[PDB]
């Protein structure tokens, strides 16, 4: 990404993302990391007797908070979460009405502090993540990732495809994606840094497909 | 070679930067299909045993390397040192089948008995991990049963791996991990 | 010299299922001519598509109109193990393969008298909820309503909609609920139709497949 | 034909390996399965 | 493919030796490794 | 020099220098000042009966410290040195084995502080420098020079040719080049400047030629 | 090459039977033996 004017003292490398009727501009991008592929496998498998459908409405942004990064938490301090987690709105509604479904993720994690802070976070997405050892936090870079480092950027953006041993899942009891964020360099505050950093996420379920309409009481 | 580090986009410099000259490689040995294509002992405890590749030792080349991926596909080859009739049964078969002989049953011919078996799960691929821990019933290659099963080995054929997972060595005590390496007799 | 060979260990063991053929001994034998014998079949699943067999509801193949109104006539597990299959050719067959995929056909033949009229609904309840006991809740699944008339029979396909590409014919102990949902068949209303029988059978669908032969049974 | 998968032909003549059939003069269920009606018989709306 | 080096083909059909894959519709890290930046990004002197 | 991305709050104008198997990147260049010429005179004179040779190995970087710039030292405070001075390694070895020799200099002086400091240094190279008066520090700009000014740059780079009334010298008793650094604006420290600035030099003997192999005991 | 005399080629690929050599860039004593003087150096009578 890039911006004009000339050079300046502030930020540039502008980038606007858009899913559904929701946008997200960022004058401090560092690009966007792409998953394990550029396009998902065939969305219409035999396992769905082709009764599957796709919902454009679900593919929109939704926000959810992560944690507060403070100088206390040092190396290896990590905050993980499995997507979807508690899902609301349209997207959420799908889960209650369809037996099976699938979708990838458009994740934009934003740790807004200020350029005088030191320190650095590592944000990644992991398939079937089941508790890492202390040692293997060092090899976390094997996953779709992106760093946030105050001197450089505010936002990390990673887009990722749906994965799994099954073409379609039952989110109600298996989700493959687990969004994690870990401290690699403890937060520096110096003279004019920000006391602490609030970390949020802007997410969008991508290419959502559902199959097997369930019964209903309401 | 300065880069925007945050990007996460791969960077690979070369000795050419200072005047050197990058050479050739033959990473045949570090080829997936190849490394995993060998036998590995699996600890059998009864006289009947479900075939599962996750049972290789986690520090054994094959098991270590298999676990260095999250999803995998492959056909199997097995080498069993057993007694009496060895019977195999396909993934999802009622355990009671192991006793029936009209199933692929091989008579004895010692020492070992070697077979080639087809990937037989009902998923497009299987997994090393899983978050939906303890792996699902269906992640197997069938089961085997023989009056006596002294030893069991398996070999992965046609291996395919997806999404890399970490793989750690030994944590050295001092500055490096020194040890005894194959050397000639002193004389 | 002669040709040097390596007799590999772990090769040659008998094997009840090997793809070879034994040597012979009694030859030059000529079979009586069996040209055009009626009723030959080449693959079981053909007969399974062609001839639908009956389901069972406590010793009987039909379902009986309890009384007029929104009654749930039947509801069952979508497994070839299901109690309602049991006497079914499809199940008797499926019992020898671990996996399957495919469409299954349900057939409903109304046996009532000319003055007996009714309207029914059948749905496929995928797993994730509990099988609804009344149409209005079931009206949200893949369903089909239909009334009686000149045509006695009505056929309906049960869709293979699962996470994996194949599924087990067999049923695991650990499974409380039928891994593949259920199919419930209701009655919407009727008139002078009480007592009357709606006999049901099931045949294999076009894309229905059976794979991985296994011999688990007594001897 | 059946569960047989050798790529090379039998070392023995087929006259010894098997019984030879004689003729005097593709089959049935196969044909019958296909002749199955799969339409609708009605008149479809929407 | 893997650790296999017989020059002559299998005596058994491949339909029996292996499982046959089906398709529905060269890979990744391989591609990704190559897309690696190897220049300098600066301006070189001497 | 120049950099991309767009503009930003940090630095750009990147430049990598390389002599032998040694490099030196700098994301805050201001260019490089060229000596009294672009190419040295004929390296093979009559004075060498053409027995001279050139050593590629000598032409590599070598570091040597200068001084600490502190707010105390004000205008005209100057630190001078004659190149080579004590020479080590390959380059040094030449001096002990050849009677006569010649080479120019690739000098990169680096006063790393921080952009909140004020103040400014002047770095130059001088031919036959023999003690300047206080007044003539004002006319120091007549020499190959380059300023370091915290708001702008961190490194000053100057390349210069060999000079002398002789095509070849005996460094052991005459060197023509004298690297000097002088304060022109005393170091400012303000609220967030760096307390003091450490000044180093990265040097490379350029186009080294030697003639007249000497006897040897070791 | 050495003490080897099978007329039919190895059943295994040569990539497995042996180590493969690499090159980077007929020999010596052989050449040297031949460059041997065998004349007379003098002047022959009769």
């Amino acid at each position: 990404d890039k911006k004009t004017e000339e050079t300046t003292l502030l930020e540039d490398r502008i980038l606007t993302t858009r899913n559904g009727h929701t946008t997200s501009t960022t004058q401090s991008s560092v690009g966007v990391t792409f998953g394990y592929a550029t396009a998902e496998d065939s969305t219409s498998g035999p396992n769905t007797s082709a009764l599957e459908t796709r919902v454009h409405q679900a593919e929109r942004f939704f926000k959810m908070a992560l944690f507060d990064w403070v100088p206390s938490q040092n190396f290896g301090h990590m905050h993980k979460v499995v997507l979807p987690h508690e899902p609301k709105g349209v997207y959420g509604g799908l889960v209650k009405s369809y037996a099976y479904m699938r979708n990838g993720w458009d994740v934009e994690v934003t740790a807004v502090g200020n350029q005088f802070n030191g320190g650095c976070l590592l944000v990644a997405l992991v398939p079937e993540m089941g508790d890492i050892s202390d040692r293997e936090k060092y090899q976390l870079t094997l996953y779709p990732h992106q760093f946030i480092n105050p001197r450089t950027n505010m936002t990390a953006h990673i887009t990722v495809p749906y994965v799994g041993v099954n073409r379609y899942d039952q989110y109600k009891q298996h989700r493959p994606w687990t969004l994690v964020v870990m401290v690699v360099a403890p937060l520096t505050t110096n003279t004019a840094g920000a006391q602490q950093i609030k970390v949020y996420a802007n997410i969008a379920p991508t290419n959502v497909h559902v199959a097997g309409e369930l019964p209903s009481k309401e | 070679t300065t880069t925007t580090g945050e990007s996460a986009d791969p960077v690979t410099t070369t000795v050419e930067n200072y005047g050197g000259e990058t050479q050739v490689q033959r990473r045949h040995h570090t080829d997936v299909a190849f490394v995993l294509d060998r036998f590995v002992k699996v600890t059998v405890s009864d006289n009947q045993h479900t075939l599962d590749v996750m049972q290789a030792h986690k520090d054994n080349i094959v098991g270590a390397l298999l676990r260095a991926a999250t999803y995998y596909f492959s056909d199997l080859e097995i080498a069993v040192t057993h007694t009496g009739k060895l019977t195999w049964v396909p993934n999802g078969a009622p355990v009671s089948a192991l006793n029936n002989t009209t199933n692929p049953t091989a008579y004895h011919k010692g020492p070992v008995t070697r077979l080639a078996l087809p990937y037989t799960a009902p998923h497009r691929v299987l997994a090393t991990a899983y978050t939906g821990a303890h792996l699902p019933t269906s992640f197997n290659f069938g089961a085997v049963k023989a009056e006596t099963i002294t030893e069991l080995l398996v070999r992965m054929k046609r291996a395919e791996l997806y999404c890399p997972r970490p793989i750690l060595p030994i944590q050295p005590t001092g500055d490096r991990h020194k040890q005894p390496l194959v050397a000639p007799a002193k004389q | 010299g002669i040709f040097p060979v390596a007799c590999s260990d772990g090769y040659g063991n008998m094997v009840t299922t090997d793809p070879k053929t034994a040597d012979p001994a009694y030859g030059k034998v000529y079979n009586p001519p069996r040209t055009a014998l009626p009723g030959r079949f080449t693959n079981y699943l053909d007969v399974a598509e062609a001839c639908p067999t009956f389901l069972m509801f406590e010793n009987v193949p039909y379902v009986s109109t309890r009384t007029d109104g929104q009654r749930l006539l039947a509801k069952f597990d979508v497994s070839l193990a299901a109690k309602h299959m049991s006497n079914t050719y499809l199940a008797g067959l499926a019992q020898y393969y671990t996996q399957y995929t495919g469409t299954i056909n349900l057939h409903f033949m109304f046996t009532g008298p000319t003055d007996a009229k009714a309207r029914y609904m059948v749905a496929y309840v995928p797993p994730g909820m509990d099988a609804p006991d009344n149409p209005e809740e079931a009206a949200h699944c893949i369903h089909a309503e239909w009334d009686t008339g000149l045509n006695s029979k009505f056929t309906f396909s049960i869709p293979y909609i699962s996470a994996a590409d194949y599924t087990y014919t067999a049923s695991h102990e650990a499974e409380t609920t039928c891994v593949q949902g259920w199919v419930c068949v209701y009655q919407i209303t009727h008139g002078k139709a009480d007592a009357d029988a709606l006999v049901v059978s099931a045949s294999a669908g076009k894309d229905f497949e059976l794979r991985l032969p296994v011999d688990a049974r007594q001897q | 034909s059946g569960n047989t998968g050798s790529i090379i032909n039998n070392y023995y003549m087929q006259q010894y390996q098997n019984s030879m059939d004689t003729q005097l003069g593709n089959d049935w269920f196969s044909k019958l399965a296909s002749s199955a009606f799969s339409g609708l018989f009605g008149a479809l709306l929407a």
